């Protein structure tokens, strides 16, 4: 499981107990599992039982949630974004965000 | 009714550092 | 597969012929499969066709199933967990 | 009409009793 | 009407052997 | 994809283009692609593009389909199973088969 | 992430945000990630992210949509396909 | 009741043109 600050998945839409992938940008491992809220403002991100394996302290990671609609609704349908820096800093756009 | 139903990004944490890792968590 | 005492699948809400991710805490690897129900209080988890590459007797894994439902009732929903120690001993 | 995909149950910590690649069934 | 939706394995094909690879297919 | 002789379709109650699920049981890759029909009677498995990494001519396999179904119907729910031997000869019981 | 030339997203029925399965015919990889549009014309395929781990300039890739519908319609459903050539040139 | 999941499309045997690990968006 991967239990991540409640702010965070407010930002990105994300629910207790929901199904997420988490793509290891560090490494490149690629994993499915759920996510836990953490306490909000802890900032934390923490990968729990057999997923301390796939990612280690220290690396970048994205973490999606999806979902099923029809069609039509796909077809305008805009996702949450949350994007990072720094000591997990979320930001609303890429457009503040150091190379 | 039948309608074809996607799956769609609902929404990403976009570059987030990992913080801890235990491999031994209960819960 | 993965044969599982039914004693188990009951407290887990998982059913037999579901689909199951396994994840190995011993080796982390990760795969999905589907459940087969092994006699009730045996307390078995087997292993069974491919699913024997990816794990070995005495590894520890954790078993999860996942459901869809709409986002209003997803708000509020509770997983079923059943936590286990020692050789398969329910309730710690 | 936007469908979740939730942790519907787990067995957390379960040991691994038996092997059987040969299964049949 | 939000009823929680399982998903079951439909069928298997168990135990056949693979009669041929390849993997420059068109189609 | 994976080519698979159509009487072999019919019996596991999988469809033309539906997703499949694929666990080698000879080397223990285990991958998802969809089905492709093959002739009927021609009692064919053929993996195709990037599949063919995953498994070659010989190899025994286990070739799943996943249906989504409310909670009542699943817990009745019984899968079309299909088991082989020999020269990929089929049975409807696991009973017929040599070790 | 994996950015495709929207003629190809149009050719394909993929839409952006988009689940796609990527299996790469030259390494063998297989990855699932969504569909971001890149202009069209371009003829780019462009893998992002962690997804860059899993496949290098030149590598030859089959990308994939899946949708659910009931049995009923899954009987006659049509896929949309898209063959290409060469620098990714589109219809043969 | 019983829901099928079916290939929608597919682009077949297209060529990687870039990879940019560091990508934001």
């Amino acid at each position: 499981x991967c239990a991540i600050d409640q702010d965070f998945l407010d930002a990105a839409g994300i629910l207790e107990n929901e199904a997420i992938d988490i793509w290891n940008v560090t490494n490149g491992k690629r994993f499915s599992t759920y996510a836990i809220a953490a306490e909000r403002g802890s900032r934390i991100i923490s990968v729990n039982g057999a997923a301390a394996h796939c990612a280690s302290v220290g690396d970048i990671v994205i973490i999606a949630s999806f979902v099923t609609m029809p069609d039509e609704e796909a077809r305008t349908w805009r996702p949450n974004v949350a994007y990072f820096e720094g000591d997990n800093e979320m930001k609303r756009t890429a457009k503040a965000i150091p190379v | 009714r039948g309608s074809m139903i996607r799956t769609m990004l609902q929404g990403k944490l976009h570059r987030v550092k990992v913080t801890h890792a235990d491999l031994h968590y209960e819960g």
